[PDB]
């Protein structure tokens, strides 16, 4: 159908290689409301457009904001492809039609919680500040363990009250001993946060660090306190380019619009002009699938199957992506945990004892792993062989 | 003591709609109750309808439940009677009254507007 | 409707008398909870607004002198005046006011002569 | 695709037109007035899948445009003028919005 | 120098005041050179339009704060939105007046969004501290608008967490339905009468009319509803004796914009005094960047404490101690019945009338007398026994002259494959149903004795979708309401300690091995079996969790798996066949067995010294009279005269 591709970007994406379907192919550069209104109620008046699909270089949230309420002044379904547009936002409105990409935040810890499976890190705590949402996320973690075949090792919420003065904040960071730390916190508390522990020198090797996607904020932007070695998970993709984005978009409003046109033909509507509703796709697009991949949506908006990244600091200081998403499970590129001795250039870590034994039949019993739980036994202990 | 001032007199042409005004003062306009009276000359007065400033809770007459309207307004403290489709019957006199309430039981209308006659 | 009924509807008398008008209503006004009557007295003179004479049916207002008295319960209420004098020479009218009764509705009236 | 229309008037009146080619659940109808005299104007549109109707300015308050999906026909209603009077519609490709398919022509006078 | 000022307001006398209030901001702030300047727009009927026009003008003027003060709104949205979303582009702080939706307190959405007054929530706040005076407990909700409803259900959750309390029932639908009788009958049933009401008017009039027609207004029902629920013709259809609450001078827009007028110049002179004082550009063309001041200004806004009553803006922005009325409806008038304080309720003189009786307050939380007892097929202490010739057991005389009491017990005739659904009234009898008879006889209620879908005693197990461990048998039943008290052999544990409740158990044994004619568990020849020595124990059964928790034993949970039986009856059966060669099981079971069979043989350790008790509720009246009914029967000769029923005598 009538379906606007709207772009604002910097980086140079042309405009070329973009029973009644027309498709409007735009490139933008500013990002002020007043332009976004001024465009949508042009674009309004230009031959019934239905379709809407936006995507933005600049990393501001409020972009996402005013598109969905323009969505719902106007009631026509937008998608979020790049940038602050695409955000994954706190909780959307039925009277809303906006839709993103992308996952929230209880996958991102379920994939996290996965993660920390995999390597048997059965010892941790659990660190948050003040940003908005901390509580959901400690509901959804502590209904994740109590119903797990782990049996996690959970030491005390650590929650911090305003900028730390180092009074009574040091009290509650010294009592952190585990060796696996989960921080949920923005960017800017961040540094503050990570010079601190490294003051108190919480900053080890086996002191591990794990945040979500939040803190991990521009790619070229890389504060120096992070050590070497930092576990973050964001859903940005390098392998895969917008191009392949907006057309999984078109895929899916043109996969939407035909089922929904022989339930009933006259779904397609948009808003006259802004000076101056029945069937829609609104509950129609929950189950769809195209070309194989499940592009399915949830009841709250948020993607079925979306493709989170595992991103670690290397010694360069960069953001190394290493552990992808599969459908459900988990891949690892790298199976053996590297060390990361090397955080910062004022660690010299050195303890460990590279031990090989035999198989003798009373003190070297070798057994294969349960299957049951993909887990050796507790009174077991790990090993390899390389056969 | 509180006051009540209602709009002046009016001569409205038959099928016409005209929509009085009664400012109360002296006492809380939230939390009390005003009534509108219809009472012909020489003839007692006809309860109409009665609001809740408070929360804007209306009821009206079945004689005048399709035929009075009535609103508030908080800043103001006035009374509206909007009386439409007048016919020669509606030839009287409207009154507003404040309801006397003591230890939270209602004891009669205890102040009264001067009065106004629509023609 | 509840129908109130007032007899007399009007009486002449010589300063100084007593006199005595009944109210009488077509349901019992009293409310068996709170044993309480929503009967209304009331003081109406010429080209004034109504003056609330007599509620409950035997409480007199503070501006109400002595000399009037409410009495009566159930259906039937009376409004007595010990001392007439000239200035009460007005139509007085009983109203009900119960709230679980509406709407309300007043009894035809007495006429007070002198 | 075929159009049919009512015949000729002589206060208020109405026009008919009815679709026999086609699923008119689809396509939307488009009234045009040609009064003799100049080229032509235009009126409204309706789309009798869902009911949506928008009317011109300049004939907005004087004409009415109604459907009705059980007998395929289409019911415009000018109250309270002479010309002739056609109901068309597009070939469905859309963007071009040109007039393809006409009618007969319904003669009103006053 | 100057300040610029935004203001949206229609009333003229209104934006007088506003003016005036805003000249005489510079009146006690002494004769510094800062100046204020203001500037106003009217309504328009649209949303878009206002919201672009008042965007790009107080870009343009380049000023500080927006307000919003319009209550008669013929538009039922009440909408900011846009001027929050668009000034909240720039962080340039917004103030709102009127609106007091609760979706307004996050600030994930809203960047820069403050108002003057509180949500809703804090209504259901001064509920639990109503809870906090009459010792209430039991509550029923419901909420219509799933916008908020999620907010006031937390915010609910929060206050009951101090005294960690759970709501009896919670609701949300879709507002504007009718058909809402069955959630009526469904809540009937229970035992709170503490109704909790927030929705939309048209919602509360259409509930108040259903409820009417159900007839639940009568004495004992606690009622309590919000600002919203009276307003209207939700009035109209309003149950006599219902409590209402009030927002003092909440529509008095003269007093509350002076003192917003007041704060605003108050904070503005107090930010005069920090450095690095910078302008919103005009941001309506070209001007992407936002205000670099814009989280300072608003962190500055929200330290803002006053005394001159006392405003103060919370962590989510809004203003604390409010003053709340209390009202009643006494014969559709309302009164002034009680006050809120800040964080007290000051009752007045007038009385707390009731729709139903006193004026005291109604214990709405109901009792219960006809329990639902389940049961299960216990060898010594239930009997299965099919009726004579209709519902009737035949009256059985003891060798003691003593009559066999049974019960009228319902049950499936067999296992699902073998017997789909087919349950007859048939005949129980034993220890457990004498020790059920004593309990009715010797208390005040009533009974209804039925049995177990299944066999098994109940485990935890994942169910295949969701991921999820639900627990099945005799706590899957309980757990589902089903079942109000499980009497039986129950086995005490740790895992039906957190979900049920017990009370002192009846029983004394441990575990043991049947065998037919090792030494115990210290077998080596068990330590790793084989495909001769068969030991077998109760599928889904708690001997198999309590082997399962110590892990010592995996080799055994990983042989027992294999040979896993059903019932006591299939194991004792194929034993005595001699298909299997031991078997796992409780002590005074195995010793009735052998002294019905006399090559049933018993092993010699006796460990793991537990007890069976009686399952049941959560915390409820039917506990500390139970455990002192079963302690007063276990201090006198009533056990050993069950023991000589079933338990002593011999075969």
């Amino acid at each position: 159908l009538n379906i606007a591709v709207l772009l604002g970007h910097s980086h140079d994406v042309t405009e070329r290689e973009l029973l009644d379907v027309n498709v409007v192919a735009l490139l933008m550069n500013r990002t002020d409301p007043k332009s976004l209104i001024t465009h949508v109620c042009d674009l309004m008046s230009g031959a019934r457009i239905h379709g809407l699909v936006f995507g933005d270089d600049t990393d501001q949230e409020a972009v996402a904001q005013m598109l969905d309420f323009i969505s719902s002044q106007t009631f026509i379904p937008i998608l979020g492809i790049h940038g602050g547009a695409s955000m994954i936002m706190a909780d959307k409105d039925p009277t809303s039609t906006f839709f993103q990409f992308g996952a929230s935040i209880q996958q991102q810890a379920t994939v996290m919680l996965k993660i920390m499976q995999d390597y048997d890190w059965h010892v941790f705590s659990l660190v948050t500040t003040i940003f908005p949402g901390y509580r959901d996320f400690i509901s959804f973690i502590k209904t994740t363990v109590d119903n797990s075949f782990v049996g996690w090792d959970m030491q005390n919420v650590i929650t911090l009250d305003t900028s730390f003065e180092d009074a009574k904040t040091q009290v509650q960071l010294k009592k952190i001993h585990s060796s696996v730390i989960l921080l949920y916190c923005s960017k800017d508390e961040a540094v503050l946060i990570l010079s601190e522990a490294r003051s108190l020198g919480l900053t080890g090797y086996d002191f591990f660090w794990i945040v979500p996607s939040l803190v991990s904020g521009n790619t070229e932007l890389i504060p120096k306190e992070f050590p070497s070695g930092l576990i973050s998970v964001s859903y940005d993709d390098w392998d895969y380019s917008l191009e392949a984005r907006v057309r999984d978009g078109l895929g899916i409003l043109t996969t939407a619009a035909s089922s929904m046109l022989e339930k009933f033909s006259y779904i397609p509507e948009a808003k006259a002009s802004c000076y101056g509703p029945l069937h829609t796709l609104h509950q129609f697009m929950v189950n769809v699938t195209w070309d194989g991949k499940d592009l399915s949506f949830t009841e709250e908006g948020y993607q079925v199957h979306p493709r989170l990244v595992v991103i670690v600091l290397n010694k360069d200081r960069e953001w190394e992506k290493v552990g992808k998403w599969e459908n459900q499970t988990l891949s690892l590129r790298h199976a053996v945990w590297p060390r990361y001795k090397s955080f910062s250039d004022c660690e010299p870590d050195d303890n460990h004892l590279s031990i090989v034994t035999l198989e003798e039949a009373p003190f070297v019993i070798v057994e294969d792993i349960d299957p049951l739980t993909e887990t050796c036994v507790r009174n077991t202990v790990p090993c390899r062989k390389f056969v | 003591q509180g006051q009540m001032q209602q709009s002046g007199a009016e001569l409205v042409k038959p099928g016409a709609s005209v929509k009085l005004s009664c400012k109360t003062s002296g006492f809380s306009f939230s939390t009390s109750y005003i009534n509108w009276l219809k009472q012909k000359p020489g003839q007692s007065l006809e309860w109409i309808a009665w609001i809740y400033a408070g929360t804007d809770g209306t009821s009206y007459n079945q004689k005048f439940t399709d035929k009075a309207q009535l609103t508030v307004d908080t800043s103001s403290s006035t009374a509206y009677m909007q009386f439409s489709s007048l016919t020669t019957d509606d030839s009287a006199i409207y009154y507003c009254a404040r309801e006397g309430i003591y230890y939270g039981n209602y004891a009669g209308f205890t102040y009264w507007g001067q009065g106004t006659l629509v023609t | 409707d509840i129908v109130m009924t007032q007899s007399p509807s009007s009486l002449a008398v010589t300063a100084g008398e007593k006199v005595t008008m009944r109210c009488k209503s077509s349901q019992s006004l009293l409310w068996s909870v709170n044993q309480n009557n929503y009967l209304s007295w009331y003081q109406q003179k010429q080209g004034q607004p109504p003056k609330l004479l007599i509620y409950g049916a035997s409480i007199r207002e503070s501006w109400v002198p002595d000399r009037f008295t409410g009495s009566g319960s159930g259906t039937d209420f009376t409004l007595t005046i010990s001392n007439v004098h000239a200035e009460d020479l007005a139509v007085y009218y009983c109203q009900h006011n119960h709230g679980s009764f509406l709407p309300y509705t007043f009894g035809g009236g007495t006429k007070l002569e002198i | 695709v075929q159009l049919q229309q009512s015949g000729a008037e002589l206060a208020s009146v109405k026009i008919s037109c009815k679709a026999t080619g086609y699923t008119f659940r689809s396509y939307w109808i488009e009234w045009l007035k040609q009064r003799p005299g100049h080229g032509l104007e235009w009126i409204g549109e309706i789309l009798p899948g869902s009911g949506r109707t928008n009317y011109n300015e300049k004939f907005k308050g004087k004409a009415t445009i109604t459907a009705d999906t059980s007998s395929n026909t289409a019911y415009m209603q000018l109250s309270s003028d002479s010309a002739v009077y056609y109901c068309t519609r597009s070939r469905g490709t859309m963007i071009t919005r040109e007039f393809t398919y006409w009618g007969q022509g319904a003669l009103v006078t006053v | 120098k100057i300040v610029n000022i935004g203001a949206v307001l229609s009333t003229r006398k209104h934006e007088q005041m506003f003016r005036e209030a805003v000249n005489q901001a510079n009146k006690r702030h002494g004769s510094w050179k800062i100046q204020l300047n203001a500037t106003s727009v009217t309504h328009k009927p649209n949303a878009i339009q206002m919201a672009l026009s008042v965007c790009e003008d107080l870009i343009s003027s380049q000023v500080y704060a927006i307000l919003v003060s319009h209550p008669p709104t013929p538009n039922d949205h009440f909408t900011p939105t846009p001027v929050s979303y668009t000034a909240g582009f720039y962080r340039i702080p917004v103030l709102g007046l009127t609106t007091r939706m609760s979706i307004y307190s996050d600030k994930s959405i809203h960047l820069s969004f403050l108002r003057t007054v509180p949500p809703y929530s804090h209504q259901s706040s001064v509920w639990f501290e109503m809870m906090r005076v009459y010792n209430w407990n039991h509550i029923i909700l419901l909420v219509s608008d799933d916008h908020e409803g999620r907010a006031a259900q937390k915010r609910l959750e929060t206050l009951l967490e101090e005294r960690e309390s759970k709501a009896e029932k919670v609701l949300q639908f879709d507002p504007g339905t009718k058909n809402v009788t069955a959630l009526l009958m469904e809540a009937r049933d229970l035992e709170a009468r503490v109704i909790i009401l927030s929705a939309s008017e048209d919602d509360a009039a259409t509930v108040y009319r259903a409820a009417a027609m159900l007839n639940m207004t009568g004495s004992g029902y606690v009622w309590l509803v919000g600002e919203r629920e009276i307003s209207g013709n939700a009035l109209r259809y309003a149950p006599d004796g219902i409590i209402g609450l009030q927002l003092i001078n909440g529509k008095n827009e003269s007093a509350h914009i002076s003192d917003a007028v007041g704060v605003v110049a108050q904070a503005v002179h107090e930010l005069l005094e920090k450095e690095n004082i910078t302008d919103p550009p005009r941001g309506c063309v070209g001007n992407t960047n936002i205000w670099k001041t814009g989280p300072l200004f608003k962190r500055v806004l929200m330290s803002s404490k006053y005394a001159d009553g006392r405003v103060e803006f919370n962590e989510d922005g809004d203003r604390k101690f409010a003053n709340y009325s209390i009202m009643n409806l006494q014969n559709r008038k309302l009164v002034q019945v009680g006050i809120y304080n800040g964080t007290h309720v000051i009752p007045n003189d007038r009385k707390i009338i009731w729709p139903g009786g006193e004026t005291e307050k109604p214990r709405g939380y109901q009792m219960s007398t006809r329990l639902k007892i389940v049961t299960i097929h216990q060898e010594p202490f239930v009997y299965v026994k099919p009726t004579m010739s209709d519902g009737t057991c035949k009256e059985e005389f003891t060798v003691n002259g003593d009559p066999v009491k049974k019960v009228i017990c319902t049950g499936p005739n067999d296992t699902s494959p073998g017997s789909p659904r087919h349950t007859v009234p048939q005949c129980c009898y034993g220890f457990c149903v004498d020790l059920l008879i004593k309990l009715a006889r010797t208390m005040n209620f009533t009974y209804e004795v039925h049995l177990v879908a299944d066999g098994k005693f109940g485990t935890q197990e994942r169910v295949n979708n969701s991921n999820k461990k639900e627990w099945n048998g005799m706590m899957g039943e309980l757990l589902s309401g089903q079942a109000d008290m499980i009497v039986a052999p129950l086995t005490i544990n740790n895992e039906r300690a957190q979900y049920i409740e017990f009370s002192k158990p009846f029983k004394y044994q441990g575990l043991t091995i049947l065998v037919k004619k090792i030494t115990g568990i210290n077998d080596p020849r068990l330590r790793n079996p084989s495909d001769k020595f068969i030991y077998a124990t109760v599928k889904q059964s708690s001997v198999d969790i309590y082997f399962r928790r110590q892990v010592e034993l995996s080799t055994m949970y990983r042989h027992m798996e294999k040979h896993n039986y059903e019932s006591a009856a299939e194991a004792i059966q194929a034993v005595r066949d001699n298909k299997l060669h031991a078997f796992i099981w409780d002590s005074a079971v195995l010793e009735f067995e052998a002294s019905q069979k006399c090559d049933l043989v018993t092993t010699g350790e006796l460990f793991f010294r537990s007890g069976f008790g009686i399952g049941m509720r959560k915390d409820s009246p039917w506990k500390q009279n139970v455990s002192l009914s079963i302690l007063k029967s276990h201090e006198n000769g009533f056990m050993e005269d069950l023991d000589k029923t079933w338990v002593r005598y011999q075969e």
